[PDB]
């Protein structure tokens, strides 16, 4: 209740004039003052419609100011261009700053001027600096200058904060002024006409730097952020890599006292076991030479801080080794040329050096474990792979980004990427083809997409025709659901909906046993992705060929085989400028069904291969392998304990080892530690990497100027959970100026805190973080029930499409593949359903989303609605509530702290209660709806669609699910069996869980299971009205943990819930009508 | 639409509450399988 | 007179009349208020004077 | 005491209650607070005495 405060400071501060003019609105649901409302607003535009003071009005309706809620302000005030630099000059009186080409090893990669690089606009490209987000550096540059001027006169360690940051914003804004600011464009592009005259590089270093030093709250952190502002000026290939390079050692120097387990996929069990660290001499020689790389670049308070912790090696002073290790992060991505960036990969050493004893043993393995995954489905023939054709072509919506190409759908021409588009295209010329894989040589070369993630190299992506998913699907699906139960395969091993994230090394660490971990990333272009590889696929498919009876079968894995042929000889379409090169590439990288498991096979099998090699040296067993992409480990107990030779030796073993295959690595042992992509260990406590940049982004995405800013706010969470911490103002301005709308040149509005933190498709943010709110008013419920019907849209687009012919060929052809002779009984569903999978096209999105928005203005400017009654979750809320006694409670601390780098709060409550332990399905796949779903599809249906699907009629329930290419005789099945009633349970439990982000965010860390969260929540037992008990306990574990959040303090609850009330909510309970966001949702892993 | 005395209609109590939920409850579920064996 | 709810509430929970399941004894509670308690006290007497 | 909330879970749970079923059990937590067994512990001796 304090984010409308900020808005009108930023409103006043930002315009500034006698003509800028605020204009709040409110509403009531009372009738009578929301006519009293009705009339502010009327008197206020005709006010502003006569150039009148406003002032006066603000008296005579006091009791809507102080009770009514607000939900916007308008603003009047014209272009005025150019007052940022009116207002800028003051916050720039210190030095500007000079470049230094001779940095990068490039030249386009310095930040010298475009003309320098771009002399004519016809060859110039603003993407290898694009931030490609839908918010300006201005709106940056005003948000730091109005914390800044609120800021101003504060005298407290506020004030010592205050000056640190008004220092680096003084070196950024002079750097500036010296030159200008890019002007951006409406689609927030930066044009050649504005940096013609500017530095290439100015703008993404610009926002980054604004993104540091906006997250400064102490000492070193103003020390690290000007250490990395002034030198990322120039240098931006080799920065990054640099200072997140020495991590990786230094988690082998904290000795283990305490200790987390893993069971199974979020199980903890804590041990008290101290382990040592058996650290060798040449990695300190190693760490000496990055260190001197470090000083080389001209660093020099960041070393010092990495040096005075090697005195004790202490795992208390070393979270600031995790903070820094999320410093290098948050500089920008290193947006090089498709051509150079696909040479960090195309560099190749393929040799006739290597040994012969090793490859056929890895092809033997591969195809060893090929028919380990596919010996039961290939022999018992199972349906979805006769009918994987049919398979392939409902889950291509689950499928890659195709090439772009001309479609028409009756009278449009379409640039569509989506496979599934491009199969209604084939079908209706003639080209359909599916069993003719095409070929991938000289004729037809491949196109490419860019993986990218800073401080590593650029990894590459197929972008391939629609047969080689049809193709690789069903058999990719079974391997999949055989590697659920497997433990091996970290990328795969869960209970349907979860990862191992929390890793599985700490079982076996001890005085006796080491963990080999390795980074394997770079492992695409090598001579053991190639070749052998795909042969040993080739020899498992000829003998699964050899398992089945069936024909439909045979060819089905005929053509998987031919999709191999084609894929062990492949070119690449690689424009440089304007004349196109191709290369051989016959190997392996993503943008494929296949590519995932298949990589983690071959490295499991790499791996296997490579420990049967140490055991010519040294006695071990091996107790555990895991392999997840770009990383893998491996642990290994000794006959006795552990020394520095052995480590050193087996070192230079594997690198040898690893080099006889032609392999190259940096090879990491240890006893305490690891480091991978998305986490590391040190002293059996588990941190993580902070890198998510919110002002710059990877690539463009679609969303909107609004979702956009929910996306930033999630990961803007994810981030202070993690530890990299920014000042939450600046982020509520940069969401309230991307949320503001211009209706005309000088019209502007803001919307409140009520319209953005409530529960629907609109929700960005919350009023107080890592708390939803929901509604106990009036007037919360009052405007849920507005926006919910008028969050259902339309798409003219997609309605125009639907009604074309080749659309209802494509119907037709899917009917009579599937099942014939109800034409207009089942068909219109199967029409229905693909609707449900053309809203991926982002266009369409785009026209529904923007219909949204504007839906939603016209009644932001205007006075607010009924809505009709239509049920949701604060009308549920709201009478839960009244039945509520709370009263001060204590919990003492016995749960162990695992994740130091949280906020306070959350650590304390995760040292009162504990950390969650199971995971319940979002998705409700384990429930026997999805089951089916799961069995002939991939698909997702929402859990909106389900929870609705289930409260209809036991007939339409047959049409939805046949519909979705299930068949005819399993749902009736289902229906006759009733199970659907042992499933509205399940599915209202994911539904209700998708509403409140249980499974989304900081409630995912928690747990819900414990005893003692439990005895707080004193709500007595009733039963047979599961629903209703379900709920209030849910519902009364939020009210503590909200409580706790908020102010740290417990407290008790009790609920003696009347009968009367537990069956006025059994009815109100399957007529819901909620939604959540996908936008909203911030996932801790990604 | 309830087949008890009007005193009890107007209440406030806990039990006549009850009733009138649980008996609409009746009538629900018979009204629905009537309409169930005449389809 | 007792009061009609008084009786019953008191009725109600003897019987313990289940929502979910059909019964028979929900009929028991049909024409249980007064004015109807007169109708055959006034109609008995008079009938067999009569 | 014991905590009026932590006895009602208990006695709640031991009773096995029915939420669609008009039950007599129901009727057995009206008016268990404090406040009214000091009240009670009060006016028995009171009484008793005087």
């Amino acid at each position: 209740g304090k984010y409308n405060l900020i808005l009108s400071e930023y409103l006043s501060f930002i315009y500034n004039s006698q003509s800028a003019v605020q204009i709040p609105i409110y509403y009531s649901s009372n009738s009578e003052l929301e006519n009293r409302c009705i009339e502010f607003h009327s008197k206020c535009l005709e006010n502003s419609k006569n150039g009148l003071s406003l002032k006066k009005l603000f008296v005579e309706y006091s009791d809507v100011i102080e009770n009514a809620t607000l939900l916007s302000i308008l603003s009047y005030s014209y272009d005025k261009y150019n007052a940022v630099e009116r207002k800028l000059v003051k916050y720039a009186k210190g030095k500007p700053l000079e470049a230094d080409l001779t940095v990068n090893e490039l030249d386009y990669e310095n930040n010298k001027i475009t003309s320098e690089l771009f002399p004519t606009a016809e060859e110039y490209t603003d993407l290898l600096m694009d931030p490609a987000i839908l918010t300006s550096l201005s709106s940056n540059l005003n948000a730091v200058m109005f914390w800044l001027e609120k800021h101003e006169n504060d005298v407290a360690e506020k004030l010592k904060i205050y000056k640190r940051r008004l220092d680096l914003f003084t070196i950024v804004a002079s750097t500036v002024n010296k030159y200008g600011v890019p002007r951006h464009n409406a689609k927030y592009r930066y044009e050649y006409e504005v940096m013609k005259d500017k530095p290439y590089y100015l703008v993404t270093w610009a926002n980054s730097s604004i993104e540091m030093l906006m997250s400064v709250f102490s000492h070193e952190d103003y020390l690290i952020a000007r250490e990395l502002i002034v030198l990322s000026y120039s240098n931006r290939s080799t920065l990054a890599k640099l200072v997140s390079s020495p991590m990786s050692i230094l988690v082998a120097l904290v000795d283990i006292n305490g200790t987390f387990i893993t069971n199974e996929e979020l199980e903890l069990e804590f041990s008290n076991k101290y382990v040592r660290a058996i650290v060798p001499d040449q990695t300190f020689d190693e760490l000496k030479q990055m260190l001197d790389n470090m000083r080389k670049a001209g660093l020099t308070d960041i070393p010092k801080m990495i040096q005075d912790w090697l005195v004790d090696c202490s795992i208390e002073k070393f979270p600031l080794m995790a903070k820094i290790y999320s410093w290098s992060f948050h500089v920008g991505f290193r947006k090089q040329k498709m051509l150079d960036a696909a040479l960090d990969q195309l560099k190749t050493e393929y040799t006739e050096d290597v040994d012969d004893e090793m490859y056929r043993e890895y092809t033997m393995l591969i195809r060893d474990e090929v028919v380990k995954m596919l010996e039961e489905p290939v022999k018992h023939d199972d349906h979805l792979l006769q009918d994987s054709e049919l398979a392939g072509l409902l889950s291509m919506s689950s499928a890659s980004n195709g090439e772009s190409r001309q479609l028409k759908f009756g009278r449009k021409t379409i640039f569509s990427t989506k496979k599934n588009m491009h199969v209604m295209d084939d079908m209706a010329n003639g080209r359909y083809t599916p069993g003719i894989i095409p070929p991938v040589n000289v004729d037809k070369p491949i196109p490419l997409g860019r993986r990218d993630v800073p401080g590593r190299r650029t990894r590459i992506i197929f972008i391939l025709p629609y047969e080689y998913f049809i193709a690789q699907h069903a058999v990719v699906e079974k391997m999949l659901i055989y590697a659920k139960h497997t433990r091996e395969y970290a990328e795969f091993y869960s209970q349907s909906n979860q990862l191992l994230s929390y890793g599985d090394v700490t079982r076996f660490l001890s005085n006796n046993s080491m963990v080999l971990y390795t980074d394997v990333s770079q492992w695409d272009s090598s001579q053991h992705n190639t070749q052998p590889f795909r042969k040993g696929i080739i020899m498992g498919l000829d003998m699964l060929a050899n398992m089945t009876n069936d024909a439909r079968v045979i060819q089905t894995l005929n053509l998987y085989k031919q999709t191999q042929i084609n894929l062990m000889d492949s070119y690449v379409q690689i424009p440089d400028g304007n004349v196109i090169k191709k290369i051989q590439y016959g190997a392996v990288a993503s943008g494929e069904k296949q590519t995932k498991a298949a990589n983690s096979i071959a490295n499991l099998a790499l791996i296997k291969t490579v420990l049967s090699r140490i055991s010519n040296k040294y006695s071990f067993a091996t107790k555990i392998i895991r392999v997840d992409g770009d990383d893998n480990y491996a642990v290994l107990q000794f006959n006795t304990e552990v020394t520095k030779q052995m480590v050193q030796d087996v070192s230079n073993d594997v690198r040898e080892t690893y080099a006889r295959m032609n392999t190259k690595v940096k090879a990491l042992v240890s006893t305490v530690g690891i480091e991978i992509a998305k986490r590391y260990i040190a002293g059996g406590k588990i941190f993580f990497r902070a890198g998510i940049n919110l002002l710059n982004n990877e690539k463009k995405g679609q969303s909107t100027q609004w979702d956009q800013a929910a996306v930033l706010y999630s990961n803007y969470i994810v981030n202070r959970l993690r530890g990299f911490e920014t000042d939450r103002e600046f982020i509520l301005t940069k969401i309230m100026q991307m949320t503001s709308v211009a209706i005309t040149g000088s019209l502007r509005l803001f919307p409140s805190e009520r319209v953005l933190t409530t529960n629907s498709t609109f929700k960005v943010f919350d009023s107080e973080d890592f708390i939803i709110e929901y509604g106990t008013t009036d007037d919360e419920v009052y405007i849920q029930r507005a926006f919910m019907s008028l969050s259902s849209q339309k798409s003219g687009i997609a309605d125009e499409i639907a009604a074309s012919s080749t659309f209802k060929n494509y119907v037709s052809r899917l009917s009579e593949q599937l099942l014939f002779s109800k034409n207009n009984i089942v068909s219109r569903g199967i029409a229905l359903t693909e609707k449900a999978k053309l809203n991926s096209y982002a266009p369409i999105s785009l026209e529904k989303r923007r219909a949204q928005i504007s839906a939603l203005l016209t009644m932001l400017q205007k006075p607010v609605t009924f809505k009709s009654s239509k049920i949701t979750i604060n009308d549920i809320l709201r009478d839960i509530k009244p039945f509520f006694t709370v009263n001060e409670a204590h919990l003492p601390i016995q749960y162990q702290k695992f994740m130091p780098t949280l906020p306070d709060n959350v650590q304390y409550i995760i040292q009162c209660i504990g950390s969650r332990t199971y995971q319940i399905e979002d998705d409700g796949s384990k429930s026997a709806i999805s089951r089916l779903i799961s069995k002939y599809s991939v698909y997702k249906p929402s859990i909106e669609e389900l929870y609705k699907v289930i409260s209809l009629h036991e007939n339409e329930i047959q049409l939805y699910l046949i519909s979705l290419g299930i068949p005819k005789i399993d749902a009736d099945t289902y229906v006759g069996s009733k199970i659907y009633s042992q499933d509205k349970y399940r599915i209202l439990e994911s539904y209700v869980y998708n509403l409140l982000s249980i499974n989304y965010g900081c409630y995912q860390l928690f747990d819900f299971n414990s005893p003692d969260l439990e005895k707080l929540i004193r709500i007595p037992f009733k039963g047979k009205i599961p629903a209703v008990t379900f709920i209030l306990h849910l519902y009364a574990k939020l009210e503590v943990i909200n409580h706790a959040i908020k102010n740290g303090s417990w407290i008790s609850l009790f609920c003696n819930y009347p009968k009367s009330e537990m069956i006025k909510l059994w009815k109100k309970m399957w007529n819901i009508t909620s939604l959540r966001s996908p936008y909203t949702n911030a996932n801790f892993f990604q | 639409e309830i087949k008890i005395a009007d005193e009890v209609k107007k209440s406030n109590k806990e039990e006549s509450k009850q009733l009138l939920e649980v008996l609409k409850t009746k009538e629900e579920h018979q009204k629905e399988v009537q309409y169930e064996i005449l389809q | 007179l007792v009061s009609t709810e008084a009786q019953i509430q008191k009725m109600s929970q003897d019987l313990q009349l289940e929502a979910l399941t059909i019964q028979s004894e929900t009929q028991f509670l049909t024409g249980i208020n007064s004015q109807a308690a007169n109708d055959c006290f006034k109609t008995l007497i008079a009938a067999m004077l009569s």
